[PDB]
């Protein structure tokens, strides 16, 4: 019963995925962009040479959004699917477990986006649900 | 068209990557290239490169065995790892072979059943070779995320999608205390098209020569608007042309004074793209852009331009 997970920010409001599926976490650089292209994505980037899907998290969930601040990008893979989160900075991993996991999970305005929202040490670290994010994002 | 490339390319940083990993964990290995000059698309030097190195470090790491239990095996104390590449067929052929601990397939089968994935019964039909395949299966190798979660590389599930991505293939041969190879096979031909790379504001597109009837040379005048739509004249005949940037409602400058208008053609009607300049002719070869783009109709596909930048590839008949 002890949970793992990978934990960032997005202008001081600290969230988390889990790091069953999160691939790595590189440096924001040059995002090439898509044009016409469903405004929640930035773009595409070029990870050895495969091409990558950057969609904006902040902009996805609707919440505190600035571009000079974001240089992190979360790729994650599902099945079959795989994209880059851009997210302000990683905290990194951290270790949560049930009684630091607490659930109003009709508290947070995000429905299902968001699993629970959790707490340690006195913070609004909400715990969203990855494979199901993204799965808002492909179909 | 020369597309291709010696795998030099990608097989030089090994022999010395090689030697490192071998300090790092005390093995002594007589690491061996054979092939290093097969030629193998441009584009998989830069893909084909960490699985490979990946596969490398394994047979270091977990098949090559420590002196001791090399002599207590009757196995000669230094051993083997080969790198080797060449054609067989339509494809082309990479193999990371060594004579380490091998698999021992009968616990991975038995890995493959307490994870309930496979019925006992049902794991008697299997073939040495798909046995071994459970060792693509995510999470098959429990560890912990970690190692992966940023740090220094984990997983075969990835070795394996990336050569699935490249079209390609891949077997893992093993017998215990035989050591193992593993064997990746990626097509010989792709899908290469021939396009005209053009530019709008150091946003790079590509137009399938396929396509392009004839290019021309414009001014910011010789486009005139009718009623709302935008055309030009050519010896006669009147040519609708689309301005790239409105097209795809891109932040554009204005506009120079020269441009260029790339006149293309798409079943019974033609019609011009216009650009702030041409880039050059160039082979690409056409990767698609995810889910989270299909809708986009504007793009039939990307494509990695050399230096690394990436070029949208423009669909003819996808523009208004
Ligand atoms: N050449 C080999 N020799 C011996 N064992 C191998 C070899 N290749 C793969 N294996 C085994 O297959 C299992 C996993 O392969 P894979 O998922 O690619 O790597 P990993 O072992 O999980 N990660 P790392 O521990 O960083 O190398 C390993 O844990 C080994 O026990």
């Amino acid at each position: 019963k002890e949970f793992e997970v990978l934990s960032f920010e997005i202008d001081e409001q600290a969230l988390a995925f889990d790091v069953d599926n999160i691939e790595m976490v590189i440096e924001k650089s040059d995002i090439t962009p898509v044009p016409k292209s469903r405004h929640f994505v930035e773009g595409v980037i070029n990870l050895r040479g495969r091409i990558i899907p950057v969609v904006n998290l902040a902009k996805i969930l609707g919440i505190s959004f600035d571009e000079q601040k974001m240089k992190s990008i979360i790729v994650a893979r599902t099945k079959d699917v795989e994209v880059g989160f851009l997210v302000d900075r990683v905290l990194g991993v951290l270790r949560i477990t049930e009684n630091q996991l607490d659930l109003t999970n009709v508290s947070d305005k995000f429905g299902k986006k968001s699993k629970g929202l959790v707490k340690t040490d006195g913070r609004l670290i909400i715990y969203l649900d990855i494979d199901k994010i993204i799965e808002e994002i492909t179909v | 068209g020369s597309h291709m490339v010696p795998i030099s390319f990608v097989f030089n940083r090994f022999p010395r990557m090689v030697r490192d990993l071998a300090k790092k964990m005390n093995k002594e290995v007589n690491f061996i290239m054979r092939g290093e000059d097969t030629e193998l698309d441009r584009t998989f030097v830069e893909e084909i490169g960490e699985p490979l190195l990946h596969l490398l470090r394994n047979a270091i790491d977990h098949g090559i065995e420590p002196k001791e239990e090399r002599i207590a095996k009757g196995k000669p104390p230094i051993g083997t790892l080969i790198l080797s590449a060449r054609h067989e067929g339509n494809n082309v052929v990479i193999e990371v072979e060594d004579d380490g601990r091998g698999i021992d397939k009968e616990k991975i089968i038995r890995k493959a059943i307490e994870k309930g994935l496979i019925d006992e019964s049902k794991a008697a039909t299997l073939s040495d070779q798909e046995i071994l395949n459970f060792l693509f299966v995510p999470g098959f190798s429990t560890k912990e995320k970690v190692s992966e979660v940023s740090g220094r590389g984990v997983g075969m599930d990835v070795v394996k999608n990336v050569v699935e991505s490249l079209n390609g293939s891949i077997s893992i041969e093993s017998e215990k205390d035989k050591g193992t190879k593993v064997t990746i096979r990626l097509p010989l031909t792709l899908a290469i098209i021939q396009a005209l790379l053009v530019k709008v504001n150091n946003l790079v597109y590509a137009i399938p020569i396929a396509n392009i009837d004839t290019i021309l040379s414009i001014s910011k005048e010789d486009i005139q608007r009718v009623q709302d739509r935008d055309v030009i004249v050519i010896r006669g005949e009147v040519i609708p042309v689309y301005r790239l940037w409105e097209v795809l409602q891109i932040e554009h400058k204005e506009e120079l004074e020269e441009m260029e208008a790339v006149i293309v053609r798409v079943g019974n009607r033609k019609y011009g793209i216009v650009v702030d300049d041409l880039l050059g002719q160039d082979d690409i070869v056409i990767k698609s852009l995810g889910k989270v783009f299909s809708e986009v109709k504007e793009f039939s596909g990307a494509a990695i331009l050399g230096d690394g930048s990436i070029a949208l590839i423009i669909n003819v008949s996808g523009i208004v």
